RNA sequence: CGGCCCGAGGCGGCGGGGGCGACGGGCGGAACUUAAGCAUAUCAGUACGCCCCGGAGGAGAAACCAACCGGGAUUCCCCG
RNA sequence: CGCGCCGCGGCGAGCCCGAGGGCCCCGCGGCGGAGCGAGCGCGAGACGCCCCGGGCCCGCCGCGCCCCUGCGGGCGUGC
RNA sequence: AAGACCCUUUUGAGCUUGACUCCAGCCCGGGCCUGUGGGGCGGGGCCGCCCCGCUCACCCGGUCGCGCGGGGACCCGCCCGGGCGGGGAGUUCGGCUGGGGCGGCGCG
């Protein structure tokens, strides 16, 4: 599903860390907002550099 | 469960009275034919399922011979000349295995199929048998199959003159990952190319 | 260009000069010699650009 | 330039600075750094002390970011301070809102003592100290600190 | 020194701590296999030498024919059991 | 007398073979040269010989690196 | 192409057209900033237009003395 | 005709051998190839050797397979080990010096 609206997703990573798993969602959260599904404004560069 | 668990279980105690006997008698017949001969069937058919055979139109299986021991140099009369360090002639090893020489010689018989894969069979004090697959990739069956059909594109042509199949990969050492693979990846002419070269840039 | 030849010299003893011969005995493979190599041939490998802060 | 060098002042002269005696030939030392224990020991041993032999441990891979270790003196600790924060802090040489300087934020570990503070007290965060450092910053009311 | 020195290490974030990670199916086809086969001829040697109470020569002669120590113990502890009487 | 197994001769449709001064893959493999001599070393895992593809090829989704408040298939560039 | 020294330009406890991305704009390492010790490791202010010498401080090797958290700390002496 | 004699160069090559370092080849031993039986000696408290049947592996002959043999678990081959080895390979064969060599050693 993540896939699908342009998130990488790469299941051989593991966390180490209970800060590492906050600070990602927060980043999954946030480009949730700002991503709309259908005149159209195309992003360059990186996202959320 | 099936009952291919059980055949790779026996095949695990060849040492034992049963396979002592199959195995001799295997060893008198293979004696008694040609280098490489056509089979009807596979002798292994479990071995040759782990290793991607298919009971179906366009899957052939040879049974090719090949001699025991070391390499000789082909020096006349046993003179090399040159610098000491370079004199030997008898007791020497070849670099690819007696794998993948069986699959280089049954390439050269029949050019117009695909080598697949191989597995053992037989050994005696002179020679080891072993089996190869080969595919014919101009049959219906082959190429209208997403399974197999890979192999009826032409970077698949003579696989083992190329070093492709998987005792050729051994040799060239890419079984191996991490410290001690660092100089052999792509090719070990390649990361020797690459690691002498100059780059004379514009801005230097 | 100059080293697409054969030419090797003759040696001393027949009243000639030293320099590599084709057969037939022409001159070639020397700056000196009509058809024969620079003494130091140009080569890209130049420093073209410099650098300025 | 080749217009400007001094080869091409040598033009007439037969022998382009090489000398009519000994002359311009192909390698009459030997090619590279060959012969330094016999016909060039004159010149090993005048100038490169310690070039032939073997000496101390060795380790067959070194991990170049463990043995990496930074370090920062005392007399550069008060730099790191903004200079639009620096005044009011001497002005107010307070034990109960002192500066917090955590070293390792701008890239150092150990703290040296090399200098001298002001007189005005500094917390001082690090993963370790010299001795020194340690007493000429309780010199002036400082304390220091370890941080993870 | 493999690690790098400072105490309180490890004392601003939370590790996550994984789980570590039978099969009598298996257990039972080999002792279909062993019904019909028997042993091999070093394991028999084996066998014999512990009979013998010379535990000893049955480790020396297991690491020369295994090549591994590991396995060398873990194949005189499995051939003990039919070795007892 | 049929079946299965292991072979033989013929017939039909389809495929293979040879070619290239580069790049690419797999093998066999020097000596001149340097060491101010010369055997180990170096030149060079190069010249050259044999085989095999393609428009690229090879490699590739960890029996990986690490020792961190950690990364995460392959290839290529900068850096030591 | 690499090494040494000299001269000139720009900036200076800093400096820098990597590769790359948008003769212009943005752009990491790196080198310098602390040394010494085989290594465990420890770690520089006291003077001086400049130069030369003296004195003292840091490390490596040795050794009085006192002490807390102890084959660890402090204070000294010597090539 | 850039002395062919003579000398020097850390330039060669042909030949020789009691130079230095080695290689083919050959001889010798154990192992795997490799069956199925019968016996003797010795040791240590099961181990080492050796000997001799059979035929089924493996090997050789006769024959137009026209009415037949011989050997045999030894030989060959392969792996590792030891010996012989100018037949062959590569390389070396100091310096000073009233020219070099013989001799001598103001070569430390
Ligand atoms: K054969
Ligand atoms: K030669
Ligand atoms: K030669
Ligand atoms: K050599
Ligand atoms: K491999
Ligand atoms: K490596
Ligand atoms: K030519
Ligand atoms: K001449
Ligand atoms: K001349
Ligand atoms: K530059
Ligand atoms: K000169
Ligand atoms: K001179
Ligand atoms: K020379
Ligand atoms: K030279
Ligand atoms: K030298
Ligand atoms: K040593
Ligand atoms: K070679
Ligand atoms: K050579
Ligand atoms: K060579
Ligand atoms: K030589
Ligand atoms: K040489
Ligand atoms: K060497
Ligand atoms: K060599
Ligand atoms: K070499
Ligand atoms: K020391
Ligand atoms: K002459
Ligand atoms: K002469
Ligand atoms: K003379
Ligand atoms: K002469
Ligand atoms: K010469
Ligand atoms: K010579
Ligand atoms: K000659
Ligand atoms: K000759
Ligand atoms: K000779
Ligand atoms: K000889
Ligand atoms: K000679
Ligand atoms: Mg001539
Ligand atoms: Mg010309
Ligand atoms: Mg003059
Ligand atoms: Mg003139
Ligand atoms: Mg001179
Ligand atoms: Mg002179
Ligand atoms: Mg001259
Ligand atoms: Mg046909
Ligand atoms: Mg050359
Ligand atoms: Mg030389
Ligand atoms: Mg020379
Ligand atoms: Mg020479
Ligand atoms: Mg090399
Ligand atoms: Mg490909
Ligand atoms: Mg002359
Ligand atoms: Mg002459
Ligand atoms: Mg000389
Ligand atoms: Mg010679
Ligand atoms: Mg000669
Ligand atoms: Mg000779
Ligand atoms: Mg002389």
């Amino acid at each position: 599903k993540a896939r699908q609206i342009g998130i990488a997703v790469d299941p051989r990573r593991k966390n180490k860390s209970e800060e590492s798993v906050a600070r990602n969602v927060a980043r999954l959260k946030e480009y949730l907002s700002k991503v709309t599904i259908f005149q159209a404004i195309q992003h360059q560069g990186v996202v959320m550099p | 469960m099936g009952a291919y668990k059980y055949v790779q279980e026996l095949w695990r105690k060849k040492q034992s009275e049963a396979l002592h006997y199959l195995f001799r008698l295997r060893t008198w017949e293979y004696r008694q034919l040609n280098a490489i001969k056509r089979c009807s069937h596979p002798t292994r058919p479990e071995k040759a399922r782990r290793l991607g055979y298919k009971a179906k139109r366009g899957y052939v299986v040879y049974r090719v011979r090949v001699r025991r021991g070391g390499r000789k140099r082909q020096c006349v009369h046993g003179i090399s000349y040159g610098k000491p360090r370079n004199i030997g002639i008898v007791g020497l090893k070849p670099s690819r295995s007696l794998r993948a020489l069986a699959e280089q010689k049954v390439g050269r018989r029949l050019p117009s199929l695909r080598v697949l894969n191989s597995y053992w069979v037989a050994q005696d004090g002179s020679y080891k048998w072993y089996e190869v697959i080969l595919i014919d990739p101009f049959h219906p069956w082959i190429r209208n199959d997403p399974k197999i059909n890979w192999i009826c594109n032409p970077v698949m042509k003579r696989r083992e003159c190329r070093g492709l199949t998987s005792a050729g990969r051994k040799a060239r050492g890419l079984h191996n990952k991490g410290i001690g693979a660092m100089k052999l990846r792509p090719s070990k002419r390649a990361a020797w190319k690459r690691n002498h070269t100059r780059s004379l840039r514009r801005y230097r | 260009a100059g080293v697409q030849c054969t030419a090797h010299s003759w040696g001393p003893g027949r009243a000639v000069a030293r320099l590599p011969r084709k057969h037939g005995g022409i001159g070639a493979y020397a700056n000196f010699a009509r058809g024969g190599h620079m003494a130091h041939p140009t080569t890209v490998i130049r420093r073209w650009c410099r650098k300025v802060n | 330039p080749t217009r400007i060098r001094k080869s091409r002042k040598r033009r007439g002269h037969r022998q382009m600075g090489y000398g009519r005696v000994g002359g311009h030939r192909k390698h009459p030392s030997g090619r590279g750094k060959a012969g330094g224990l016999q016909h060039k020991r004159t010149s090993f041993d005048k100038y490169h002390p310690g070039y032939f032999g073997k000496l101390g441990m060795r380790n067959y891979h070194v991990r170049r970011n463990i043995e990496y270790n930074p370090t920062i003196n005392i007399d550069k600790i008060w730099s790191l301070i903004p200079e639009e924060q620096r005044d009011g802090f001497l002005q107010r040489k307070s034990t109960t809102e002192a500066p917090v300087v955590d070293v390792t934020r701008f890239g150092f570990f150990k703290v040296l003592g090399r200098g001298s503070l002001p007189q005005c007290p500094i917390i001082i965060k690090a993963r370790y100290f010299s001795s020194d450092a340690e007493k000429k910053l309780r010199e002036v009311g400082g304390v220091p600190l370890l941080v993870p | 020194p493999g690690k790098v020195f400072n105490l309180k290490k490890g004392g601003a974030v939370v590790r996550i701590v994984r789980k570590k990670e039978t099969k009598p199916h298996q257990e039972f086809v080999k002792s279909i296999i062993q019904e019909c086969t028997g042993m091999a001829p070093y394991e028999m040697h084996i066998i014999e030498l512990l009979r013998m109470n010379k535990d000893r020569h049955a480790l020396r002669y297991a690491k020369k024919r295994l090549g591994n120590i590991k396995r060398a113990k873990a194949k005189r502890d499995q051939l003990s059991v039919y070795a007892r009487n």
